[PDB]
DNA sequence: GGCCGCCACTGGCCACTGGAGAATCCCGGTGCCGAGGCCGCTCAATTGGTCGTAGACAGCTCTAGCACCGCTTAAACGCACGTACGCGCTGTCCCCCGCGTTTTAACCGCCAAGGGGATTACTCCCTAGTCTCCAGGCACGTGTCACATATATACATCCTGTGCATGTAAGTGCATG
DNA sequence: CATGCACTTACATGCACAGGATGTATATATGTGACACGTGCCTGGAGACTAGGGAGTAATCCCCTTGGCGGTTAAAACGCGGGGGACAGCGCGTACGTGCGTTTAAGCGGTGCTAGAGCTGTCTACGACCAATTGAGCGGCCTCGGCACCGGGATTCTCCAGTGGCCAGTGGCGGCC
C-alpha cells in the first residue's frame, strides 16, 4: 500500500532543483527508480499531478496540462 | 435507445464486405457521362462500345484502388489513420507521375 | 498416298495447337524464318502456365465450394502466388475484386 | 453466318479437364484465359524477336526461347517450364 | 449536346465505396476533389489515346479493344476484354 | 582489318553546327545521343509494328508513324514534329 | 545514260539519314512492306527531336560557360523540362547525375 | 577553441557537391569485385567487359539514387529529417519491389 | 578468385556520398545494411539477366550490350554504351 | 493544550464482465439462363517435296581482360564529444463517419430508329525486289586548342563573442506603525 | 525603535550585430589529349523497271448504338452529433555530425598471357513455299442444373450497463512537545 502518489511526485520534482521544471518523463524515470507501477497508473499520475497543480502548491513551467516542465511554488 | 455502433466498426465492416466484393462501386451512367464528356474535348459526337465504358470502370476503379493502398501506407507510415491528399501526392510522386 | 494427317499437338502430347500458333509466329513479324521446335515448346511452357493458373483456380473454387471457376477466383489465385504475383504485378483482372488485407494498425485492440 | 473469329476455349477447356474433371468455368473467365495467354504468348515472341536481332538470327528456334522464359518467369516457374518444354521438345523430336 | 459537370457524378459515397476497398479506414474531407482531379488526368491519359487509336481506326465508335491498346501501352493491361 | 560499324555520327555533328554553329560536343554525350536516337527508334518502330497490327495492315504508312508520334511522344512535340514531317512528306511528294 | 545519284534526305530536304533508316525498319521486322512516307516522317521526326534538344543542351553549356555538350548538360537540359522529364522519366544517363534540388525543411531555419 | 560546424553544414555542402558533381560514389576496385562475386555464383569463370562493369555502376547509382529521393519524401511526409530503413522498405513497396 | 563479403566493400561513407547526391539530410545508422541487401538485390536481378544473355550469346565473357539490354528489360533504361 | 502523523472511513475512478441487439454466416428451395454438349460446316493444319539459304563449326587472329607488382596518397575507420531529432506523452480542438431522413436520378426495361461496322467486290498505286553504279560515311591519321589542373586572391557565410533591449530581484531609506 | 514597502539599483536573459575563419568562388598560368577535321574506300543506298498485291473505294445491311419514356427504389445527399484523431508543445536521451588521427587499400603505371571475341569459308540441316485435303475447331442450338435470389434460423461481435476492486480524499484520534 504505502502513501499515495502525490508525496512520491513531491519527493520526484524535489530530487532535482534544476532550472527548469521537471518533465513528466524524468518523473516517470524518477518513479521507476524509487519503484512504481507507472505503466499501469499513467492517468494517477496525470491526476495527482494536475489536482496538485490545482491547489497551487506546484506550478507548470512551460507546459499544459501534464506536458512539459513542472516545478514548486514560491513556498 | 437507438443502436449506434462506435466509429471506423461500421468502417472495417465496409472494408472486409468491399474486400468481399467483385462488383463495380461507381455509377455506370454517371460514368458513362463523364467518359463522353472528356471524349468530346478529344472528338466531338463519337459512339461508345459499351464493352469500352466498362473496361474504362474496371481500370479506373483498379487504378483508384491501388493508389488508396499506396495511401494508407503513406498514411500509417506517417503514423496515422487518417488519409490526406498530400498522402495521395506523394504516393503520385513516387510512382513517378 | 496421302498418309493420316496426325497432329503437332498429339506428337509432343500438347493440348495447345502447334500449328495455329505456329501461324501467329509467321505471321506475327518476329522474324521471317521459325524453328520447328520453337513453337513446340512455346506451347509446352503455355500449357505449363495454364495448368498451374487453372489448378490454382480450382483449389481456390473448391476453398469457396464452387464448382465453375469464378474471375474472383482468378484474382484470388494470381495474387496469393509470390512468383506469379511478380510476373503480374501491373495486370489487372476485369471484376477480380481484391485481396483481403487489413493493416495490423488498422485493426482495434 | 459470320466470318471464323479465333478463340481458345477447346484447349483450355482440356486443359482444365486435365487438371480438373470436376469443376466448371464461367466465359467472362474464359475470355481472361485468352487475354492471358494471349499476353504471355507476344511477351515471348517479343523477347525471342529481341534476342534474335541480338544475336543477328534470321530463324527464331527453341533455344532463345528457353532464354526468354528463363528470363521473365521468375524461379521454379522458369525451371519447370524449360522442363516440361524439354520433354515436349524430346517427344516431337522422337515424332 | 455538350456536358459542363460529370465530374461531380462520381460521388463522396462512391470514393468512399472505394477507400473501403482500398483498406482506407479513415477519409479526409479534403480527399474527394483531389480524387476527381487523379481520376480525370488517369481517364484523360488513357482516352486520348483510345481517340487517337480509334480515328487510326477509321471509327468514329470506341471500341473496347483500342480500350486494352491504350491501357497496355501505359503499363496498365486488363485482363477480361481482350478480344 | 576492321569490320565497319554504324553510328549516328555525322547525323547529329551537322544538326547540332545547324541549331549551334559554335557549340562542341564531348563524344560519351554522342554516345547517349546514340542510345537516344536508337531508343526512339525501336519505340516509334514497334508502335507502328503493333497497329499495324491491330487494323490488320501490313504496310506501314506515314498515318501509322504519326499516330505513333501522338501516342508516345505528349503534347507540343508531337503536334511540331507532324507539322515538319507533314512538310517534309509534302516536299518528298513533291520531289 | 542515268540519272545523277541524289539522296532522298534532300529529296524531303532533310538532313537524317532516309535510306538507312529505311534499311534498318524494313530489317527491323515491323511489317512485311512500308510506306514511303513513313521512314522520311520517321526521320524527320528524329532529327527534330534531336535539333531541340541540342538547342537546350547548347542553352545549358552556355550558361555554364562551356563550349562542348556534356552529359552534365544533358541530364540538366532533359531533366528541367517538364515535357521531356515526361518523355524520359525512365531513362538514366551515365554520368549524368541529377537536378541540383534541396528540400525547403532541410534548409535552416 | 578549435573550429567547428554544426550540425548540417557540411551535409548542405556535400549535397551541394555531389549534386553538382557526376563523378562515381563507390570505390570502382570493391565495385569489381562484389560483381564477380554475385556473377560467379550464377555461372563460372565470368569475364567483365570493364566497360559493362561501369555501366552495372551508373545503373547502380541511379536506381539506389532514385530510392533516396523517394526516401526523402517519404521522411518530410513523416515530418523527419532522419531516414529509417522502412522508409525505404515503403519506397520499394509502394514502387512494387 | 573465391570472394566473400564484397557486399561490405560498399563502405558506409560512399553510401553516406550517394544519400547526398540524393539530398539525403541524416542517415540512420541501421540504414547501412539494409541498402546493401537491396543493392544486392538489385544486382543479382540485372546480373542474372546479363548472365542468361551471356550464356545465350555463347560467350563467357559478359558485354555491356548485355547489361543495358538487361537494363531496358527493367524498364531501367541507360544511356552511352552503344545501345 | 495544541498540533501533527498515522490509522481508519469513505467516495470516486478504473477495469471486468454478461447480456442484448444487430449484423452476419449458414441452411434449404426454386426458377432461370449461361454452360456445355451436340451438330453442321469450312479452312487451315497437314503432307510431301524442293530449293535455297542460316547458322554451326573449323580455324585463326589479335586484343582486351586478367593477374601481378610496386608505390602512394585518400579516404575509411575509429574515437570522442556534443547537439538536435525522433519520439513519447499529453492537451486540446475539430473532423468526419454513424445514423436517420429526403430527395432523386439511376437503372431496368422496353421500344424506335438509324448509322456506321463490317463485309464483299473491284481495280489500281505502290513497293519489294533486281541489277547497276557510284558517292557518303566511317575507319584512319593527325593537329591543336578547350579544358583540366594548379595557385593565388577575394568574398560568403557561418559561428561566436559580445553589446544592447528587457525581465527580475534585492537593498534600503523613509514613512509610519 | 522597528518594520514593511516602494523605489531604486544591481543582476540575468535573450536578441542583435561585428568579426574571424574557412570554404567556395574566381582569376591567371600551362599542358594535352580529345575533339575535330582531311582522306581512302567500299558498300549501302539511289536509279530504272515490274508484278502483283495489299490497299483504297463503292455498296449494303444489320446490328449495334443512340435516343427516349415510365417505375422505383437504392443511392446520394443533408443534418446532428460525438467520439477519435491530428497535431502542437515540450522535453530527453540518444545517435549521428563533426572533427581529428591512422591504416589501408584504392588507385595508377607498367609487364606479361592468353582466353576468347570475333571474322571467314563450308556446307549442310532446316525451314519457307506450294498444292490437296481433310477433320478439327468454330458458329449455332438447346437443355439443365448450378447457382443467384429469397427466405428462415444460429451464430458472432460488439457495445454498453452492472459490478467489484483500487486508489485517494477526508476525518478523527493519540502522543509528544
Amino acid at each position: 500500500s504505502g502513501p499515495p502518489v502525490s508525496e512520491l511526485i513531491t519527493k520526484a520534482v524535489a530530487a532535482s532543483k534544476e532550472r527548469s521544471g521537471v518533465s513528466l518523463a524524468a518523473l516517470k524515470k524518477a518513479l521507476a527508480a524509487a519503484g512504481y507501477d507507472v505503466e499501469k497508473n499513467n492517468s494517477r499520475i496525470k491526476l495527482g499531478l494536475k489536482s496538485l497543480v490545482s491547489k497551487g502548491t506546484l506550478v507548470q513551467t512551460k507546459g499544459t496540462g501534464a506536458s512539459g516542465s513542472f516545478k514548486l511554488n514560491k513556498k | 435507445k437507438p443502436h449506434r455502433y462506435r466509429p471506423g466498426t461500421v468502417a472495417l465492416r465496409e472494408i472486409r464486405r468491399y474486400q468481399k466484393s467483385t462488383e463495380l462501386l461507381i455509377r455506370k451512367l454517371p460514368f458513362q457521362r463523364l467518359v463522353r464528356e472528356i471524349a468530346q474535348d478529344f472528338k466531338t459526337d463519337l459512339r461508345f462500345q459499351s464493352s469500352a465504358v466498362m473496361a474504362l470502370q474496371e481500370a479506373s476503379e483498379a487504378y483508384l484502388v491501388g493508389l488508396f493502398e499506396d495511401t494508407n501506407l503513406a498514411a500509417i507510415h506517417a503514423k496515422r489513420v487518417t488519409i490526406m491528399p498530400k498522402d495521395i501526392q506523394l504516393a503520385r510522386r513516387i510512382r513517378g507521375e | 498416298a496421302r498418309a493420316k494427317a496426325k497432329t503437332r499437338s498429339s506428337r509432343a502430347g500438347l493440348q495447345f495447337p502447334v500449328g495455329r500458333v505456329h501461324r501467329l509466329l509467321r505471321k506475327g513479324n518476329y522474324s521471317e524464318r521459325v524453328g520447328a521446335g520453337a513453337p513446340v515448346y512455346l506451347a509446352a511452357v503455355l500449357e505449363y502456365l495454364t495448368a498451374e493458373i487453372l489448378e490454382l483456380a480450382g483449389n481456390a473454387a473448391r476453398d469457396n465450394k464452387k464448382t465453375r471457376i469464378i474471375p474472383r477466383h482468378l484474382q484470388l489465385a494470381i495474387r496469393n502466388d509470390e512468383e506469379l504475383n511478380k510476373l503480374l504485378g501491373r495486370v489487372t483482372i476485369a471484376q477480380g475484386g481484391v485481396l483481403p488485407n487489413i493493416q495490423a494498425v488498422l485493426l482495434p485492440k | 453466318k459470320r466470318s471464323r473469329k479465333e478463340s481458345y476455349s477447346v484447349y483450355v477447356y482440356k486443359v482444365l479437364k486435365q487438371v480438373h474433371p470436376d469443376t466448371g468455368i464461367s466465359s467472362k473467365a474464359m475470355g481472361i484465359m485468352n487475354s492471358f495467354v494471349n499476353d504471355i504468348f507476344e511477351r515471348i515472341a517479343g523477347e525471342a524477336s529481341r534476342l534474335a536481332h541480338y544475336n543477328k538470327r534470321s530463324t527464331i528456334t527453341s533455344r532463345e526461347i528457353q532464354t526468354a522464359v528463363r528470363l521473365l518467369l521468375p524461379g521454379e516457374l522458369a525451371k519447370h517450364a524449360v522442363s516440361e518444354g524439354t520433354k515436349a521438345v524430346t517427344k516431337y523430336t522422337s515424332a | 449536346k455538350v456536358l459542363r459537370d460529370n465530374i461531380q457524378g462520381i460521388t463522396k459515397p462512391a470514393i468512399r465505396r472505394l477507400a473501403r476497398r482500398g483498406g482506407v479506414k479513415r477519409i479526409s474531407g479534403l480527399i474527394y476533389e483531389e480524387t476527381r482531379g487523379v481520376l480525370k488526368v488517369f481517364l484523360e491519359n488513357v482516352i486520348r489515346d483510345a481517340v487517337t487509336y480509334t480515328e487510326h481506326a477509321k471509327r468514329k465508335t470506341v471500341t473496347a479493344m483500342d480500350v486494352v491498346y491504350a491501357l497496355k501501352r501505359q503499363g496498365r493491361t486488363l485482363y477480361g476484354f481482350g478480344g
